[PDB]
Parts: structure tokens; C-alpha cells; sequence
């Protein structure tokens, strides 16, 4: 029950310069850390899953923790049609606080 | 308008393909 | 020759329909757009997927594989533009100094 | 959502070297990635500038940096 | 002096701080400010993301403890340096070689190297 | 191949200045809308032709196809304007532009006669399906499509119109498809 | 070397950041510059990122139409920053 299997990793390396070889240590560290960030994405993701309070993982929330903390967007997966876009919901007393602001510097 | 378009029917994308 | 004839003709004569685009960024603003901003957004978005496949065809020569595209080459794509800045992502907040 | 640019991307692909006949699930990926790009776009647009309306004058300083975007867009607007 | 000017002088007297420079409370008031609106700015897409119209107290209390690990990552418990150290104390101490003159790690781990610099043409 | 002419904008000083609200009232087929431009827009039906009569004496008279025709048109609007009451003259008539178009009989292929003569063809397919070639000697603009069409746009004489199209005709032939 | 010719063509760029100024921030952050070409280049660096913040702040300033004199207020700078990695959060009206 292990998800990297060594061969799998060193075509990985191959890939970028076919000359280059790991050390046994860095094979060790390099399939610890895959382990670990599948390990965060899960937790992360499975926690926005129970907030949704469903029981299903989807992909909808594996997105929303790898863009907004690991800088990743996975192209060929496909969303729904974004929400046309909230721009400020500036409320009432934030309108008429800020207009003392500019009522003193000025007046 | 419509025929720059047109013929960008007929000679790309003839057969559908996948990949694994 | 007859091949880079046809080529050039798809280069050029290709491009998204501005009846759909309109309706996609409305679907973000909310109200209105204006035509020059339609012919712009159409017009980004083909150098943009110039791009990228301009760039995925220098995975593919890189490795060992042919012309026909697979999806490991368009992974790789948007993995390389990225980390040179050139795809926008504006829901991670980045922070240079550490 | 359904496939609102699969006929119109085979051709632009074909036009930068790919093949006659690409693969559906390279086209969907570049599908999905235009998406998400003109999304991006149009909300950095809506914030800078007039908020709440994308203006071809916002578009461009948000070009301003990538040489190649911001030329097709100058050379557009002047055919135009 | 406003009312969380005040409070946080306060804060600083329960500590062990009695002397500190008068900066202290505009920038402790600036971090109070920064942290509370980056909750409550994940607070927001958290509640988009489940589909409510408001921003209740459960998605505060996810935005609380999911930026516990990025925003204030803590130093390592004590569960975890007890079993990094009980295996590498039980490995016994080397001996020493007689005279090796300069006693230094191998050469990939010390500072030592030729040290170049550009020609000045 | 000839090109036939397709349209004829011609000018005419009438010399005396009009009010435009009696003109508009009075005349058939007269449309006055000040809030939007500010001239009367009049129409005739024997040569389909239209006028836009200003309020300072000078009319535009275009839609006719060759120059009699033009001129018998302008002469018309001008009798129906001096019929109303007003004093006027024939002062100057000139044809401000000639349109004419004509069909090669092939397909042209485009990319190759914007690759030869890019000093002076601007092409962009995605807004206009045509490239615009401009010729520097005759003063001219021509249209050229990909289906065989050319419209020539630009030019004060019949002659001009001719001498270009006779100038453009071996290169779209060495640009056949 | 696109290094090298980088340093050929500042043989002649003066920056405004003195030496004095980059050469002790190298030395808080861990050498003692010899070669003074070296600080030349990371000091134009440093004022090529401030000129570029400045410049989108002043883009900023321009594009709202006023236009006599360019004030560099906060509200031009802190969207201008945010292109970066400088995310600030100033406060206001401390009840």
C-alpha cells in the first residue's frame, strides 16, 4: 500500500536531465515529502467537505485548498460558471465613519 | 463572414481521437 | 510548401467567437461590456494559447515523443509558465520576504 | 458546463504546430485553461480601474508587462 | 489613546514587559488589525464555498484553525523531540584518531574551498 | 472585366441659407431629426437617390450609379427645394466620391499577397474578412476578398477606378489559389 | 555570459543607492563585498524593484481621470505593492 514506487520517481528525474542521478537519502526525502503534502490535501480538503456538511469529497474543494495555498491549478478538470463577481459590500457604518475621517482633514 | 469559418470545419479535427 | 500554406491559413483565420465571449465575461461583471473589450479579450486569449502550445511543443521535442499532444505535455505546459510567472493567479496570496 | 470552445481550439492548436487531428482531453485541458485566464483577468479588471466595469484601458495595464499580449492588443485596437 | 490602545498596554503589563518603546502599541495594533481581517477574508471564501449568504461562527472557527500551520507554524512538540533524540542517544560516541592535526567534517560540509573571484580586465 | 459603379456621392452649393422646419413640414418624404444630426434627409424614387439638405445651403446627393445621373438628381432636389419659395442657385456641383466593384472569377489566396505587398496591404481577419491594399499612385482603396469580389473605394473619376483595378489585375492572377 | 554582459553594459550605469549603503547590508547579511561590481549589481537590482512599484503606484494615480501634482498616498501604494510580495493592512479609525 504505497502510492510512489521508485520507478515511477526516477522517470520523474529522467524526464528533466536524463544524466542526473538521486542518492539513496534523497529518494527517502523526496517520496516522504510527496507523502506529506498528499497527507495536508487530504485533511485540508476532507475539513471543506464537512464544512459543506456533506460526505463526499469532490473535486471542488481539493481546488480551492492547492490555489489558495499552494499555488497549483490543475487545468483539465472543469468548474461551473463562476458567480458574477461581489466587488465591495461596504456596509452602512464603515460609509459613515470614514466620512469623519475626511470631515476632520479637510474641514 | 461565416465562410472564414465554414472551412475551418472541413479540413481540421476530421477524426476524434482519445489518449490513455 | 503545401503543408506551412495550410498552416499559416489556420494561424490566422482561427479565432473565438465574440458571441460566446460576450456572453462569458457579462457572465462576470454582472451588467455590460463594451465591443473594444470583447475584441481585446479575444485576442489576448489566442496569445495565450499561442503560448502554450508554442511551449508544449518544446516539452514534446524535449522528451522523446512525437507531434500528436498528449496531456503530459499540456501539464507540464501550464507547470512551466507558471513558475516563469506567466499564468495569473489571484486567489494565492504570495509573499516575498521570509 | 459544456464544451463551449472544442471546434473553434482544434483549429487554433493547428495553428501553432500541434497536429490536423489533436486529442480531445489536450484540447479540454486548453479549454479549461482559457477559462480560468479570462476569469482572472476580468476580475484583476474589475478591481483596478472603475470598480465594477472592465474597460479596454484597465485591460491594458494589466498587459502592460507580457511584451508579446500587450503588442497583439495595441495591433488590434489600431487595425480596429 | 483608544479603547484597544489601552487594552493592549495592559497585555504588555501582564507580561514580563514593564519598559518598552511607545512604537509598541501602534505596531501591536497594526498586527491586531492584519490578523483579524485575514480570518475573516478566509471566513468569507469559506462560507461561499459551503453556500450561505452570511458569515457565521463555525466558518470563523475553520479560518482560526486552518491558518494555524501556515500563518503560525509552531516549534516542533515535545512528543516528537523525544523520539528524534532517544535514537540518536543511543548510538555511542566515536573515538578519536591521535593526530589529525585541524579536526573538520568532510570536505562537502565545511566552508573550506578555493574561493575564486572575477578577473578585473 | 469592366467594374460597374455602384456609387456616386456628389456635393452642390445651393448658395442661400434655409430655415429647415419649412423645408421638413412643406417637402415629401423630407425626415428632419435635429436631436440626433442636423440635416434634412430627403429622398426621391425615380433615381434612388438621398439628399441631406443643410441649413447653410450645401447638400450632399448620393445613391445614384454614374455621374448624369448624379448630376440630373441634384438638379431635381435642388427645383423641389426652389418650388418651396426659396431663391435657389446652381452655384458648384462636385462628386466627392465614385464607388465601383467587380469579380476576378478565382479564388485569392490572401496570405501570400500580404507576405509580397505588406507596405501597403493591412490584413486582420478576425474583425473584417478582407484586406485593404492601398495603391499609392491612383489613390485608392480596394477591398479584395477570398472569394473573387474587389471593391474599389476612393476616387473622384471614373478613369482612377479603372487604371486601378487594370493596375491590381496581375497580381491577384499571380495569386491565384 | 548574460551575467557578464550584464556587468559590461553597467561599466557605465551609476545607482542611485550608494555603496556605503548595499555594502553594509551585505555585511548584516553575511559577507564582506570585495569586488565592487557586485554590489553595483544588486544595488540596481533594489532600485529597479522600487522604480517599478513607484511607477505602477503613479499608473494607478493617472488612471483614476488632478493632474497638476501626484501625491503618493496610500491608497495608490498598497494596490501597488500587492503585485509583489508586500501585503500591507493599514488601519483606520481606532474606536
Amino acid at each position: 500500500n504505497q502510492v510512489l514506487t521508485k520507478k515511477k520517481l526516477q522517470d520523474l528525474v529522467r524526464e528533466v536531465d536524463p544524466n542526473e542521478q538521486l542518492d539513496e537519502d534523497v529518494e527517502e526525502m523526496l517520496l516522504q515529502i510527496a507523502d506529506d503534502f498528499i497527507e495536508s490535501v487530504v485533511t485540508a480538503a476532507c475539513q471543506l467537505a464537512r464544512h459543506r456538511k456533506s460526505s463526499t469529497l469532490e473535486v471542488k474543494d481539493v481546488q480551492l485548498h492547492l490555489e489558495r495555498q499552494w499555488n497549483m491549478w490543475i487545468p483539465g478538470f472543469g468548474s461551473e460558471e463562476i458567480r458574477p463577481y461581489k466587488k465591495a459590500c461596504t456596509t452602512e457604518a464603515h460609509k459613515q465613519r470614514m466620512a469623519l475621517i475626511r470631515k476632520t482633514t479637510k474641514k | 463572414s461565416a465562410r472564414i469559418l465554414a472551412t475551418n470545419s472541413e479540413l481540421v479535427g476530421t477524426l476524434t481521437r482519445s489518449c490513455k | 510548401s503545401e503543408e506551412q500554406l495550410n498552416r499559416y491559413e489556420m494561424y490566422r483565420r482561427s479565432a473565438f467567437p465574440k458571441a460566446a465571449i460576450k456572453r462569458l465575461i457579462q457572465s462576470i461583471t454582472g451588467t455590460s461590456v463594451s465591443q473594444n473589450v470583447v475584441i481585446a479579450m479575444s485576442g489576448i486569449s489566442k496569445v495565450f494559447v499561442g503560448e502554450v502550445v508554442e511551449e508544449a511543443l518544446d516539452v514534446c521535442e524535449k522528451w522523446g515523443e512525437m507531434p500528436p499532444l498528449q496531456p503530459k505535455h499540456m501539464r507540464e505546459a501550464v507547470r512551466r509558465l507558471k513558475s516563469k510567472g506567466q499564468i495569473p493567479n489571484s486567489k494565492h496570496k504570495k509573499i516575498i520576504f521570509f | 458546463r459544456k464544451r463551449l470552445f472544442s471546434k473553434e481550439l482544434r483549429c487554433m492548436m493547428y495553428g501553432f504546430g500541434d497536429d490536423q487531428n489533436p486529442y480531445t482531453e489536450s484540447v479540454d485541458i486548453l479549454e479549461d485553461l482559457v477559462i480560468e485566464f479570462i476569469t482572472e483577468m476580468t476580475h484583476k479588471a474589475m478591481s483596478i480601474g472603475r470598480q465594477g466595469r472592465v474597460q479596454v484601458e484597465d485591460i491594458v495595464f494589466l498587459i502592460r508587462k507580457d511584451p508579446r499580449k500587450f503588442a497583439r492588443v495595441k495591433d488590434l485596437l489600431t487595425m480596429n | 489613546m483608544p479603547k484597544d490602545a489601552q487594552m493592549m498596554a495592559q497585555i504588555l503589563k501582564d507580561m514580563g514587559i514593564t519598559e518598552y518603546e511607545p512604537r509598541v502599541i501602534n505596531q501591536m495594533l497594526e498586527f491586531a488589525f492584519r490578523y483579524v481581517t485575514t480570518i475573516l477574508d478566509d471566513a468569507k471564501i469559506y462560507s461561499s464555498h459551503a453556500k450561505k449568504a452570511t458569515v457565521d461562527a463555525d466558518d470563523v472557527r475553520l479560518a482560526i484553525q486552518c491558518r494555524a500551520d501556515q500563518s503560525f507554524t509552531s516549534p516542533p512538540p515535545r512528543d516528537f523531540l523525544l523520539d528524534i533524540a532517544r535514537q540518536r542517544n543511543q548510538t555511542p560516541l566515536p573515538l578519536i584518531k591521535p593526530y589529525s592535526g585541524p579536526r573538520l567534517p568532510p570536505d562537502r560540509y565545511c566552508l573550506t574551498a578555493p574561493n575564486y573571484r572575477l578577473k578585473s580586465l | 472585366i469592366v467594374p460597374q459603379l455602384q456609387n456616386i456621392v456628389s456635393t452642390v452649393n445651393l448658395g442661400c441659407k434655409l430655415d429647415l422646419k419649412t423645408i421638413a413640414l412643406r417637402a415629401r418624404n423630407a425626415e428632419y431629426n435635429p436631436k440626433r444630426f442636423a440635416a434634412v434627409i430627403m429622398r426621391i424614387r425615380e433615381p434612388r437617390t438621398t439628399a441631406l439638405i443643410f441649413s447653410s445651403g450645401k447638400m450632399v446627393c448620393t445613391g445614384a450609379k454614374s455621374e448624369e445621373q448624379s448630376r440630373l438628381a441634384a438638379r431635381k432636389y435642388a427645383r423641389v427645394v426652389q418650388k418651396l419659395g426659396f431663391p435657389a442657385k446652381f452655384l458648384d456641383f462636385k462628386i466627392q466620391n465614385m464607388v465601383g466593384s467587380c469579380d476576378v472569377k478565382f479564388p485569392i489566396r490572401l496570405e501570400g499577397l500580404v507576405l509580397t505587398h505588406q507596405q501597403f496591404s493591412s490584413y486582420e481577419p478576425e474583425l473584417f474578412p478582407g484586406l485593404i491594399y492601398r495603391m499609392i499612385k491612383p489613390r485608392i482603396v480596394l477591398l479584395i476578398f477570398v472569394s473573387g469580389k474587389v471593391v474599389l473605394t476612393g476616387a473622384k473619376v471614373r478613369a482612377e477606378i479603372y487604371e486601378a483595378f487594370e493596375n491590381i489585375y496581375p497580381i491577384l492572377k499571380g495569386f491565384r489559389k | 555570459t548574460p551575467l557578464v554582459d550584464f556587468l559590461m553594459q553597467l561599466e557605465d550605469y551609476t545607482p542611485t543607492i550608494p555603496d556605503a549603503v548595499t555594502g553594509y547590508y551585505l555585511n548584516r547579511a553575511g559577507f564582506e563585498a570585495s569586488d565592487p561590481r557586485i554590489i553595483r549589481l544588486i544595488s540596481l537590482a533594489a532600485q529597479k524593484f522600487i522604480s517599478d512599484i513607484a511607477n505602477d503606484a503613479l499608473q494607478h494615480c493617472k488612471m483614476k481621470g488632478k493632474d497638476r501634482k501626484y501625491t503618493l498616498t496610500m491608497e495608490d501604494l498598497t494596490p501597488a505593492l500587492s503585485e509583489y510580495g508586500i501585503n500591507v493592512k493599514k488601519p483606520h479609525y481606532f474606536t
